[PDB]
This record gives C-alpha cells, structure tokens and sequence, in this order.
C-alpha cells in the first residue's frame, strides 16, 4: 500500500525501489547510442541494478528519455508512461527531451515535463554515459527521500504521484 | 554565435577604482541554460578574451529546470564543482570529489582547477 | 532623361543624379563614408572612387562618383581590378588607427565601416600564401575617451574617422554650429565651447556617426544592436509624429532611434522624442488600484469593475465626464465619441484640445511646404513642432525634393552644397519672444501675449502694425503660394484664428497648426468636443469624469465619482480619484494617430512589460457596460472596420476634414505658460535637470519682483504646484513671466502666484 | 473566431466560456492553453484558444494562479473540456510582449501561429 | 571570409578584430546559386541540395536521406518471408531513423 | 633589447607621476585606454607590469589638458609620446639607459612634468 | 555518355540547359512534355532516380516564374549492364495556386515516399500517386512546414529573472533580402565568390 506508513517500512521499499531502479527503455534519438554506451563493457549501467532490461512498460518502472520527443511520439509515449505501474519514475535524458534543445520549432516539445511529470533532468548532447549513471544516482537518492533543491525543498520519492492524471 | 541561444549577457562600465573586467566593460549578467546548451565550442571560438572556455565537468544532473540555469558566480573559475555537488557537499558536510580525471588541462584553462596526472 | 551604364546595366536617371546614386540605382554598391542622405556631399573619404568613359575614353584619374555629376551616355566602372584595389586600399587607410573596441563598442555590429571593410578589403592578391591583415606595424593614435559631451551624449574621439557628418550637420541642418575640429592633420579631433549642446536636434548624429564616436549616453551599455528587439512605431509627443524605431529588450525600453520617413522627418529626431524615454520602464503603474477606506489598495479587476458599477448604478447620462488624453489613437476618440452618442452627455473633450479647433484648417504637406514660396510663422516651431525646424532647413535654402530612386532617399544629392547661405527674406516669423529661428526670418518683432490676434488684424491689412507686419504682410501679398503656419496662442485664441483663417482662404495657402495635442485633429475628426453645457478638459463641469491626464486640481474637487486611465501615479490622484487603473504609454499602444498634416501614422505596440494594463478601448468598454449603454469597441479589428467606414484612409494616407465651430474661453493673463519641446513626465536619470521647469523674466521685471538669475522658485498654477528655475531675459517684455509649460498646456494664459 | 472574456477576469471569462460553449462536440476539436515561461507554472497565467473545426474561440490571460482564484477556474475548465471527449490538449509558450498583441492579430495570423508553435500537454498539470 | 582569423592577432590588428566579429555575428555571404555534392555513407549516397541566396544563411538545405528512400524496400524484401526474420530483414539494412524521418 | 621592461616600468612611474599631480590640485585624473593585448590575450602570457597604456588629466568638465601615451608591447618604434590638446604641442620621450627618461637628448625630470602640468592647468583647462 | 546524348537531343528541343561552374547540369522542362520526355528518359536507360527535392523561391530576392520548384534526380549506375555514370537534374516549376505534378511512380516506385514529403512539406498534390498520405508530419498538422508563409513556430529561451530571448528578433545573421543593420548591404556581403 503504497510504501508507507512505518518509519522503518517507508525506508526499507525506499531503498529497495531506489538501487532495483528497472529502465524501460524509450530510445528515441542520438541520446540512445550514449545511453545504450552506458551499459557497454567500458561503463555498464549493470551494477545498481539495471543489467536486465524489460522493454515491457508493464514490467519497469524507470522511463528513460532518451532523445528528441517528436509531437507524433507524444501522445504514444503518454499512453506508454500510463501503460507503467504505479511505482514508476521518468528521467528526461538528453537536451532535446529537458529542454527544447537547440530544435526549437514547430516539431519538437520544447520540454517533456509537458506530457509526462519528469523526476531528474540531466543536460548533455550527448550526455556522457556517466553522467547518465551520475542522472539515475540523483534519482535513486531522490526515491529515498534524500534530495533537495537549491531552496532547501525535500522531494518527494515518486513524481508522477502528483498529478491529477485522468 | 550560441547556434542554440542558451547565452544572455547584460553589460556594464568597469568602475575605475576596482575594476572587474580588463576594458571598459565587464559582464554583470551572464547566466547559461544547460539544458538548452548543446557543447558545439563556437562560444570559446568566439571569445576574444578567453574568458568563456569549455570545462570538464559533466556530473551536472539535477531535478528542477529553474535550477539548471547556471549562473556566471556557479562558474567562475574560482569555484571547484558543479552546482548538485556544491549543494551536497553543504547538505552532506563531505567536501566536493570530482569523478574524472584528466592527463592535463590545456593553457587556455590557466587556474582550472582538476586532477593532473597524479603528480599530487 | 540621360543615360547611364554602370558595368553592364543601362539607367534612365534625372541630370542633377550623383554617379553613387545612379551606381546604387542600377543595383552596383561603392564604400560610402563622406556622403550620406540629406548632406552636402563632399568628396572626402575618396572611398566612392569609380572609373568614367566620356567619349570609350577613361577619365585620366579616378573621379569621386559621391561628388562627379552625371554626363548623358557615361560609362561607369566599379568592378575593374584597380577599383576594387584602390577601394581595398583607401579602406585600410580608415581602419589604420581605429582603437581595437570593437567588443566593447555599443556600435556594434552597426558600424558601416564594419560592412564596408568585410565587404571590399583584401583583394585577392596575386596558392594558400599566408594572408597578412595588417602591414602597418607603428603606434595607433591614441586620445581621450569616452569623453560625455553632454548628458545625452558620448564621444570617443579616437573612434572618429575624421569625416564631415556631424559638423556638416550641426551647420546645415539645424542651424547651431555647436560642433566642429580642434586641431589638423592627423591630429585632429572633435571639440567645442558649448558643451550643454544647446541644439535641440543634437541626438541624430548619435546615429550618423558610422563609428562608435558619437553614442547615446542612456543608452550606454545594455545591449549589441542586434540583441535589441525593434519595434517600428511612431512617437506621440507632438503632432508631429516623426516616424522613430523603439528597441527593447527583457522588458524595459533600451533606446529610441529615428527612423525614415521623407514625408515628415527625413531620418530627424528631436532631442526630447529620442532621449526621454527613461521614463517609459521605470517607474510605472501596474496594478488597478481602489479607493476603499480613504486610501488606494490594489484590487482584482473584478472587484474594480464591481466597484464601478454600484458607484455608477444611478449615474445619469448628463453628468458623467468623458475626457482623453492627447495622445489617444484614432480608435480611443471614435469609441468614446459614439459612446456619447448613445451616451447622452454635452461635457467631453481631451486633453490638448483647443479652444479654436485645429480641423479649420486645411492641412500642408511638407513637400509642399518645399514648393512653397514663402512662410508665415506666428509662434515657435523649434518648441511647438520641432522637426519643422528641420524641414525649414531644407526649405529656407532653396532646397525642394529629391526625385525618388529606386533605393529611396538619394545618397548624394547634388541640389545640396556644402555651407549653403540660408534666405533671411523667404519666411516672417512673429513670436512673443526672440525665437531661436529669428536667425533666418529678418522679419521679426518681439510681441508680448494676447498681441497675436492684432498682429493678424495688421497681416490682413484692417489697420497698420510696426514695420516688420507692414513688410510681412506684403511679402505675403507677393507670395503665389506661400504656407501660414499657427503657434499654440492662435489656436487657443478663437479670433486670431479665425483670422488666419480669412487670410489663408482669402488667398489661396495652406495652415500648419501646431497642436499642443498630438492626435487633436484625429479626434477632432473623429468627433471629440463639448456640446452645450461645455465642461471642456479643464473645466470642473461634470459630476463623473473620466480622466486620462492630470487635470487642474480644481476640476476634480465637486464631482462624485472620478476615473482615472494613468501610467504612472500622481498625487493629484492619490487624493482626488477614485478608481486608478494602469494605461499603456503611446509606446506600446496600437493604432492610428493624426499628424497636423493630416497623415495617419500606426502606433505598433512595443515589447515592454506594460503590466496587467489594458488599453483604453477597453477601459472604455468595461465602463460603459456599468451605465448600461453596450460598447461598441473592445478590439483593434472592429476599430479598423468601424474607422474605415467612417472614411479615414489607409495609414499614410490623408484625411480631408474641415471643422466650422469655436468654442472661446476667457483668458485670464498673468503668467505665460511657454509651450515646451520638453515633456514634464520625462523628468528621469539624464533628462532630469534638462526638462527642469523654467520663469523666464526681464532683468528690470526680476529686480522689481526680487527674482535672482538662479534661484529656484515654486509657482502655483491651476494645473498644479511645479517649482522652477529663474531665467533673466533681455528679449521678454515687461510686466511678464514666462513660465516653461512642460506638458499639453502650451499656448495658455492662466493665473498664479510665486510662493517662497 | 469569437473572442470572449476579458483579461485577468477569470470568473466571467469562465461563466461566459459556459454559456458560449453549450453542447458543443470536441471530438476533433483541438485546445492550446497558451502561457509563458515553460518552467513556472506556480505563478503562471493562461490563455485559451478553442479551435473546432467549424469555428474558433479567444479567450485571453485570464486564467492561472497568477490571478486570485484562477487555478480554481482552470480546474473547471479543463474538467469541462474533458467531459465534453476533448483529447487533444496543447500549450503554447509565447513572450509576455507577444502575448497580448497576439489576441490583436487577424484570425489567420493567430491560429496558425498558435497551431504551428504547440506542445503536446498533459492536462494532468493543470487539475 | 571563409576562415576565422587566426587566435593570436587579435591583439594586433583591426582588421583581426573586424573579421572575427563579423564572421562570428553574421558570417559570410556565399554567390547567389544552388549546389549538391554525394559521399558514400555507411548506408548509401547522400548529399546536400543547397540553395544560396547571397545571405549569411542558407536558402534551402534539402538532404538526399539515403536510409529514406532505401526503406521503401521493405514491403517487397520481408514480403512471403517469416515473422521473426521481418527483423533481421530490417537491420539487414541498417535503419538510423534520424535519418529516414529528419 | 629588453630595455622596454624599464621603459614600460618608468612608463608606471610617469603615471605615477601623473596621479600625484592629480591629488594635489584637486583635479581628476582618470584611466583612459588599457592594454588590448592583454585584454585579448586569452591563454597568451603577458610579461608587461601594467594594463595600462594611455591616461590623461582632465579638468572638470571633462575635456583633458595633458595626455600621455606608451607604445604597446608589439609595436615598432616603441616610445612614449605626449601632447597638449588645442595647443599643438609634441613630445617624444625616449629612456636611455644610465641618464634616465630623455625628450631627445634632455633629461625628464619630475618637476619639469610639474611644470609642465601647472602651466597647463593655468592656461588650457576651462574650469 | 547517355548525358552527352540527352544534351543534343534537349537543345534542339529548345530546352534551356543551366549550368554552374562546378560540374552540375539542370535541364528545364516544360510542365506538359516533362512526363512523356522523362518516360523517354528511363527508356534511354536511366535507372536510378536520386532526390525530388521541393523548392519555394517566395522569398528569394530575385524573382523566378513560380513559387513552388521541384527537382528530379537522374542516374545511371556505373557498374551494372550499361553503366555510363551520367548524373543530372531536371527542374520543372510548379504554380502556386496550381500544385499539380504527374508522379513518376510508373517509372520509378522509389518516388512512392519521396512525393509524399513534398506534398506534406509543400502544398504540392502529385497526380496518379498510389497513395498521397502525409508522411512525416503529425496528421492533424494543417499546413506545409517548409514553405516560407508557414512558420518555424520558435520558442523563447529561459532564463532566471524575466530575461528572454525571442530568437527571430534576435538573429544577427542576414538572409538575401534583409539589407542588414547597415543602411544597405554591398560588396561581399552581396555575394561573394573566391577566384580559385
Ligand atoms: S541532446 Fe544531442 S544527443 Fe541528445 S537527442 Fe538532442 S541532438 Fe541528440
Ligand atoms: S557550446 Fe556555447 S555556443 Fe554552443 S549551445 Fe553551449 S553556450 Fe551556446
Ligand atoms: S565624429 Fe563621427 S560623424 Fe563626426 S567627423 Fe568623426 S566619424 Fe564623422
Ligand atoms: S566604431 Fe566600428 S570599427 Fe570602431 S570599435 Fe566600434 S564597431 Fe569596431
Ligand atoms: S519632433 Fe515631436 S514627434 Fe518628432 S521625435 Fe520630437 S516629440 Fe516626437
Ligand atoms: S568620397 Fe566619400 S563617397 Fe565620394
């Protein structure tokens, strides 16, 4: 029930759900060849607890961005975020998805935050992978309850709980 | 020349008495949007002072879009990290550990602050 | 028409075509920094160097094309080998000892040296041979910078490329040789004794110079010329309403240029219209405030709008103010107009109105005042329509319009030579003092106030006035076409208007009236005047009001209910209203407004962060709406239909509008009320102690009222309490005080007293 | 295109919104709550622009927190928007300088400005 | 006006600075004219339509995508073979999708 | 030869010189023009003791009675140079080593520079 | 070779041939003899057909004959039965307010995509198309992105405290018809061109 509800329980699925972070990968642009790097024999996202890789939506719960989101992806990706259980987060990776990158036009959501509530925002192009690895350490101790923001604001584990979704 | 227009910079007159810049105008207002700034090196090409130059940093991540506008004082060559680290490093009372090391930093980096080849 | 070829195009062009401008007109381009629009050219940079046939036959040497007349059939090259090298060549002369400030240059990347060098420089000379920039490897010249020649006004004379612009222009253009060379060779740089510039057209050279010498001082250091967002639009200070170009970046108005318009500034601005605009971003009303429990409080608009209905639930038709400030669009007049149709009320007015409307008149167009023979001014146009100055320059020496190439505004016209002599015979000039335009119009005879209408009895020839109205008016018998041009006192003064009426109908001339409000003849036309009862823009008439100015503070005190439509906030009103709201400046307003020529010019909004306001349309929109009566207008799309079916043309396009009602008012004579250039609102940062309020008296009347050359007096006025620097003056007559009348309150007599 | 509301009136903007929409079917209508600044939606006001197809509805900045009781209303609105099958939500991001001489435009100029500068939003961040 | 000025005169001419801020503000400006040039990519010819008005930006840059119109292919290559292979015979042909959408 | 260090050194010294003279008439003095290579030397060394290359004594309303100038560090013909505005006067100093700062073959001395400087303020500066 | 041919069959036709000093060849059609000539074209042997690349000149600064230009691609493979190698391009203008183009699907099936991103990105409607469906571009766009009347549909750049950045006002960079901050633009900066 929702992980709460004990001082030490609230810790415990914290910390569990924080280094059990499952990606479902989004690959969408030349983000995804430094994001897949990140799991490559020089520097593996493998160790936290990311070696498997359940491209279901139904299975894993870390949406990882990764690349421009085009206007025709969007409403897909919406459903596809819904398409996740409840315990899920969203990494917005790369420029391109953050911000609107250096493609600001007609064709490119200027920032993913509009169709899917972001966790952690990391710049880059491309991100280097350990700046990927560095982007889901953020959100690890974020789903602990360990982050705070440059005005002193605690944040909560799970965005995506905030939002009165439909 | 910023391809992306990440670079916004509100000029002012140097005061005489102490100076900042070394003409007649410095840099009151110079903020940078990481998330909008792809890394092309056009604005260290255009610098004819050298003042702004790539770092090395890319430990950068964090939560907030207002937050990741980097400002002229988060990186001016005097400061030894990136903000999400300087943040934890007074959040946490454990000094800054940068997560690279470099063989050397280049000329045009004079005073960068970084790992170098061991020699300490 | 001759003929000309320039490289492989033929041109038909008019004889009197400078070979640039010909060259520009087949489409070919030359350096250019000697010449420029509307000044004397002189071959002076040697930049505009050119090949001529005359037969082929080549000119022995190369010929200056900015100063070298055009023959029929001559051949003109600008792409041989040599032109280019001695182009290339001369341009690095230029640049030998500019002071390497390019980044830090507020010029910028608007620097025609700038494009002119990446344009023309190094030739390819004859690989991948290693190309050297520069040969000349000794010192640069170096000496003083930044020098701030005045509050407007920065010079760096190391910039200077010693050419002729702004000297040529302070001798030709305005008149007020304020500027000019010290020393010679290359030593030379830019000096004076008159340091405050007196000149009330100094700032244009801000934008002529094309290095970054002259700069604007208020606009040092904000932004690069191209980081500025520009916005076109047209400056509603006076009637005149020169075409201008705001820059605004980040929410606050950076600085204000003149842009071109031949039809009534050439490329001219005033002083006032281009320098005092600090007072648009600065301080400024953005919250609709309420007056609760006897004070203001910011409200919700709702609740503003609540509180307008009760206050207003029983307001009668007849009693309710409708009073618009002098710079209302087109569309603010028309609305409010068809308002008081439905709107029953005789009271509404505006703010500059005048007691004799200027719609009587026909309106003159400044190319014809070009053409015209001859000028008959009564009052100051330098102080009630500044530019005309300006185009007084271009008439009074035999000057006429250019014939329109195809780039526009020629770049050399030969018709203007360099030190022209200016005709002290061509215009008569009448003004309560010795106008600073008394130079060019011999004729001349200092009156003092309320002696304008005999001086047009006089004109008219009912009865004989001094020697200068005698000489004036037969040199306006002389004159087949000559122009009359009206001060602020005529046209508050209902029978001297009526006056110069009779004499510009009974021979045939056009009227120039100089408005103390801008779109006065808009709303005129748009139908903005009293009707029976009367309460006019000063009078305390009405029971509601609505007011878009500061009004006599006598005319508030009795009513019941009192809006005001504001920009920033007055005392008057923290005191006397109450329901403040925030209005938008002429800045970024959007419309149409009326010149004293008749030509309709667009306001287009500017950028700047206006707050939570909304125009007036919609003030007046929301307020009607509590009386009942429906508004017709809350858009600018409806206000476009709704004005071209009342028949006003296209922007640039004249208005014909003729106006037969006169409206007198007494004129209780104390105090002058000098009409300003000068706005009072633009007293901020550099404009401060330059729109100071001025009392100007004669020595003896000083002495008799214990008046020191210096002292600063504060004097009561129904329009307020302004304190006022003291100024003694030979030419103003006894008896009198002049007081500098810094708003839309020119031309009037009024009462008063000095305090201590 | 009808324009309807005023600014900063989020109440009668919203109770006239009601009267002018009726039963009207959004099936393939599209919706762009134009605002500025991406980022803060704390203080941000909103614009609405309604265009079915048929025909076209302004209504200007006066929706948002920005303005005393505006979440409220915007919360009302979306909810009727998507009682009504609205799907298709939108936000553009213009300057605050454009914004108001935007509703100014013609027609043309606005809609297709509006339409061709969108993002898709979740609705989602506005209830 | 094809090439930057060298990093270390800038301290010494004019010019140097001229050049260097032009070219690093507005650029330079190419003849009016259209252009194309073809090279062999990992997956096929490409090439640049590149239409110069004489500004300091391009006309029109048209990209000849060779993953575009090699992906028409597909129909007729994995038609009649089996479901699983419809993959192989997809990165048989080394799709970039930046490429083919662009 | 190096002797420019001395020179660039007794440059300092002139301006030294300068101020001095500026804080007892009560007179502003006010830094002019800096070195451009070291404001664009960008990783560049830079040997010079100062950044400062021209300099001048001003009156009050602004117009300067005494200017003085130095040749850059990559000039030919290095030198220091100094000029009396509206009065068309030159002076060419050299520094010649063992005898001092020379104008040709006479010696500067500082009370000739004060000298100088008085007769310029007495004469040339407006107020 | 077939190139060489193409030209001396072309020129007596009356068909303009524009050539830059580079090594590439435009021949001008006419609206009307472009299909039966360039079905004549694949029977001459050209194979492969390249690029159709879309044009609007609206905003060029010398006018042409009409807004809309699109561009075929001819080739002839080197190595296969007869390979000359002769690459070349045909031109054929398009009226505005008349977007009408016969495909060349009938000769080539590889103009089945190519077409269709013309007709999305331009209002361009090619005439015996199997199947003209919007290809690249949302389907409840309204519009064709790439001519100039339609916009790029910038968003402003953000920064802390009310600074912003409306790029198209921002653009220091001149396109062929903004004369410049300057009162004009001449020399280089009209066009530019280095003599080998
Ligand atoms: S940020 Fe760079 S690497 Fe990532 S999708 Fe955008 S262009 Fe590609
Ligand atoms: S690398 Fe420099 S020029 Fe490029 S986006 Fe970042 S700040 Fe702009
Ligand atoms: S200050 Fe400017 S306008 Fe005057 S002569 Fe020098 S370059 Fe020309
Ligand atoms: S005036 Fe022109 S050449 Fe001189 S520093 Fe300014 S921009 Fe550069
Ligand atoms: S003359 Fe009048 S209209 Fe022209 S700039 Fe000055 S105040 Fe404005
Ligand atoms: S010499 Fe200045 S352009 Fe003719």
């Amino acid at each position: 029930r929702e992980g709460i509800l004990f001082t030490t329980l609230e810790k415990l699925v914290a910390w569990g759900r924080s280094n059990s972070l499952w990606p479902a990968t989004f690959g969408l642009a030349c983000c995804a060849i430094e994001m897949m790097a990140s799991t490559d024999a020089r520097n593996d996202l493998a160790r936290f607890g990311s070696e498997v890789f359940r491209a279901s939506p139904r299975q894993a719960d870390v949406m990882i961005v990764a690349g421009r989101l085009s206007k025709k992806m969007a409403p897909v990706m919406r459903r596809v975020w819904e398409q996740m259980p409840d315990p899920k987060w969203v990494i917005s990776m790369g420029a391109c998805a953050s911000s609107g990158g250096m493609f600001n036009n007609y064709a490119i959501v200027q920032n993913v935050d509009s169709v899917v509530p972001v966790d952690v925002y990391v710049p880059g192009c491309p991100p280097r992978p350990e700046a990927l690895i560095y982007a889901v350490m953020q959100l690890q101790k974020k789903v602990r309850g360990q982050a705070y923001n440059e005005r002193g604001e605690r944040l909560p584990p799970v965005a995506a709980w905030k939002r009165t979704r439909g | 020349a910023c391809p992306a227009y990440a670079i916004y910079v509100e000029p002012a007159e140097n005061d005489p008495e102490n100076p900042v810049s070394a003409g007649e105008r410095y840099a009151k207002v110079y903020e940078i949007n990481m998330l909008r700034c792809i890394f092309c090196g056009l604005c260290e090409e255009a610098c004819p002072t050298g003042a702004i130059v790539l770092g090395y940093d890319f430990e950068m991540a964090d939560y907030e879009y207002s937050d990741l506008v980097y400002g002229k004082e988060d990186m001016l060559v005097d400061v030894v990290g990136t903000k999400p680290q300087r943040r934890e490093a007074k959040r946490t009372g454990k000094p800054v550990k940068v997560g690279y090391v470099v063989p050397y930093v280049r000329p045009e980096l004079e005073g960068f602050k970084a790992p170098t080849e061991g020699g300490k | 028409m001759v003929r000309v070829k320039v490289n492989d195009r033929i041109v038909e062009v008019p004889p009197g075509t400078s070979v640039m401008d010909a060259v520009f007109h087949a489409g070919y381009d030359v350096p250019l920094f000697c010449s420029e629009k509307h000044l004397s050219p002189i071959g002076a940079c040697r930049m505009c160097l050119v090949r001529i046939g005359l037969p082929i036959q080549w000119q022995p040497k190369l010929a200056a094309s900015c100063v070298t007349a055009v023959a029929d059939g001559m051949v003109v090259d600008t792409l041989s080998d040599v032109v280019r090298e001695a182009q290339a060549g001369m341009v690095e002369f230029t640049l030998l000892n500019h002071p390497l400030d390019c980044p830090t240059c507020d010029k910028g990347g608007a620097c025609e040296l700038q494009d002119r060098t990446v344009e023309y420089g190094l030739y390819e000379k004859y690989p991948l041979e290693l190309p050297v920039y520069t040969r000349f490897e000794f010192t640069r010249r170096h000496v003083d910078k930044h020098h701030p020649l005045s509050p407007f006004v920065i010079l760096d004379r190391e910039r200077c490329i010693h050419c002729k612009r702004c000297v040529r222009y302070f001798e030709e253009v305005p008149g007020d040789e304020v500027l000019d060379f010290i020393e010679r060779g290359v030593h030379t740089f830019i000096g004076t004794m008159d340091f405050g510039l007196p000149s009330g057209f100094s700032g244009n050279i801000t934008d002529i110079c094309p290095v970054g010498a002259l700069l604007d001082l208020t606009a040092r250091f904000r932004a690069r010329n191209w980081e500025m967002e520009e916005t076109p639009t047209t400056c509603a200070l006076c009637p005149v309403g020169c075409g201008i170009t705001a820059d605004t970046r980040s929410g606050e108005l950076l600085r204000i240029r003149a842009r071109e318009v031949p039809e009534v500034n050439e490329i001219w601005i005033c002083d006032a219209g281009r320098f005092g605009h600090e007072w648009a971003d600065q301080n400024r009303l953005k919250t609709p405030l309420v007056r609760k429990e006897g004070r203001l409080v910011e409200a919700t608009w709702e609740e503003a709008f609540l509180a307008l209905k009760e206050g207003l639930k029983e307001a009668r038709g007849e009693e309710v103010g409708l009073y618009l400030a002098h710079d209302a669009t087109l569309e603010e007049g028309l609305l409010a107009s068809e308002l008081a149709k439905a709107l029953k009320t005789p009271h509404l007015d505006f703010q500059g109105r005048t007691a004799a409307p200027a719609s009587l008149f026909p309106p003159a167009s400044l190319e014809d005042l070009l053409q015209a023979d001859f000028a008959l001014v009564l009052g100051d146009p330098t102080e009630e329509a500044p530019i005309l100055h300006l185009r007084l320059s271009e008439f009074v020496r035999d000057l006429k319009p250019p014939h329109r190439y195809n780039h526009g505004t020629p770049f050399a016209d030969l018709q203007i030579k360099e030190r022209m002599p200016r005709r002290t015979d061509k215009m008569a000039l009448f003004a309560p003092y010795r106008a600073p335009l008394m130079k060019w119009a011999a004729i001349h005879e200092v009156h003092r106030p309320g002696e304008e209408r005999e001086i047009l009895l006089a004109l008219l020839g009912d009865k004989e006035g001094s020697e200068m109205v005698a000489k004036a008016k037969e040199a306006w018998e002389k004159a087949k076409n000559p122009v009359l041009i009206l001060g602020a006192g005529v046209l508050q003064d209902t029978v001297a208007a009526e006056r110069a009426r009779l004499l510009a109908e009974r021979k045939g001339a056009k009227v120039l009236a100089m408005t103390p409000a801008a779109n006065a003849r808009g709303l005129e036309a748009m139908g903005v005047l009293p009707g029976a009862k009367g309460a006019s823009w000063d009078e305390p008439g009405a029971l509601y009001a609505y007011y878009g100015f500061v009004p006599p503070e006598e005319a508030l005190k009795g009513k019941r209910f009192v809006v005001m439509h504001l920009s920033h906030l007055h005392p008057l009103a923290e005191r006397y209203a109450h329901v403040v709201l925030p209005a938008p400046t002429f800045y970024e307003k959007r419309g149409h407004l009326v010149n004293l020529e008749g030509r309709v010019l667009p306001l287009s909004p500017a950028p700047i962060e206006n707050g939570e306001a909304e125009g007036a349309l919609q003030v007046l929109a929301l307020l009607a709406e509590a009386l009942g009566v429906r508004p017709p207008f809350r858009l600018h799309l409806e206000a476009q239909k709704a004005l071209k079916a009342r028949k006003v043309p296209e922007a640039m396009g004249r208005l014909s509008f003729r106006l037969k009602e006169l409206r007198p008012k007494e004129r209780k004579g104390a105090f002058y009320l000098r009409p300003t250039m000068w706005k009072a609102h633009q007293a901020v940062g550099k404009a401060q102690e330059a729109a100071r309020a001025e009392l100007w008296a004669h020595p003896e009347t000083a002495r008799a009222e214990a008046l020191p050359e210096g002292a600063q007096v504060a004097v009561e006025t129904p329009f307020g309490r302004v304190e006022a620097r003291v100024v003694h003056r030979e030419d103003v007559p006894k008896g009198h005080l002049y007081l500098s009348a810094l708003g839309p309150a020119a031309g009037l007599r009024v009462e008063g007293r000095v305090l201590v | 295109m009808v324009r309807v509301g005023m600014r900063a009136a989020p109440r009668v903007s919203l109770e006239a919104l009601k009267a002018a929409l009726g039963g009207l079917k959004l099936s393939e209508a599209k919706v762009y709550l134009i605002t500025d600044w991406q980022d803060k939606r704390d203080q941000a006001r909103y614009a609405l622009l309604l265009h079915t197809g048929k025909k076209d509805l302004l209504v200007p900045d006066a929706f948002g927190p920005a303005f005393p009781g505006g979440e409220e209303a915007l919360s009302e609105l979306v909810g009727l928007l998507l009682a009504q099958g609205a799907r298709r939500f939108y936000e553009a991001v213009v300057s605050p300088g454009e914004m108001t001489a935007l509703l100014d435009l013609p027609p043309e100029e606005l809609l297709k400005r509006v339409m061709a500068i969108a993002n898709p939003t979740d609705p989602g961040i506005y209830l | 006006q094809i090439t930057p000025p060298p990093r270390h005169l800038l301290e010494t001419s004019m010019e140097a600075v001229i050049y260097h801020f032009k070219h690093y503000t507005e650029g330079f400006h190419p003849p009016k004219g259209e252009v194309y040039v073809p090279t062999e990519s990992a997956r096929g010819e490409l090439g640049y339509y590149i239409v110069s008005d004489g500004g300091s930006m391009p006309y029109r840059v048209k990209v000849r995508a060779p993953s575009f119109v090699n992906l028409q292919s597909l129909p007729y290559a994995c038609k009649g073979e089996q479901v699983p292979d419809m993959v192989a015979i997809i990165a048989s042909l080394d799709p970039v999708m930046g490429d083919v959408d662009r | 030869a190096s002797s420019e260090r001395e020179l660039y050194e007794a440059w300092v010294e002139l301006l030294s010189w300068m101020r001095e003279y500026a804080q007892a008439k009560g007179v502003r003095f006010e830094k002019e023009a800096d070195f451009p290579d070291f404001i664009y030397r960008m990783e560049r060394p830079y040997d010079l003791p100062t950044t400062i290359m021209t300099a001048s004594l001003s009156d009050g309303l602004g117009e300067p009675f005494l200017l003085a100038d130095v040749s850059p560090r990559h000039a030919k013909l290095k030198r220091i140079g100094l000029r009396l505005p509206r009065a068309h006067i030159h002076l060419h100093a050299h520094y010649e080593p063992g005898k001092g700062l020379v104008t040709g073959k006479i010696p500067l001395t500082k009370e000739r520079f004060f000298a100088l400087a008085d007769r310029a303020r007495e004469a040339l500066a407006f107020a | 070779m077939r190139l060489e041919r193409v030209l001396e069959e072309a020129r007596a036709k009356g068909y303009p041939i524009e050539d830059n000093g580079l090594g590439n060849l435009w021949v001008v059609l006419p609206r009307e003899r472009f299909k039966e000539e360039m079905a004549h074209y694949k029977a001459m042997g050209f194979n492969f057909l390249a690029d159709i690349v879309g044009l609007d000149y609206l905003t060029y600064p010398d006018p042409r004959p009409e807004r809309f230009a699109v561009v075929y691609e001819l080739v002839s493979l080197p190595g296969w039965k007869d390979g000359d190698g002769s690459r070349f391009f045909v031109r054929v203008y398009v009226p505005e307010e008349d977007p009408r183009l016969p495909t060349v699907t009938d000769l080539w099936g590889s103009a089945n995509f190519l077409e269709r991103e013309v007709y999305d990105l331009f209002g361009i409607v090619f005439e015996g198309h199997p199947d003209l469906r919007k290809i690249l571009t949302p389907e409840d766009l309204e519009g064709h992105p790439l001519r100039k009347d339609y916009p790029l549909g910038e968003t402003p750049t953000l920064f802390r405290e009310g600074r912003y950045i409306i790029p198209a006002e921002f653009r220091a960079a001149l396109t062929g018809k903004d004369p410049g901050l300057t009162f004009y633009k001449g020399g280089s900066r009209k066009g530019y061109r280095s003599l080998w």
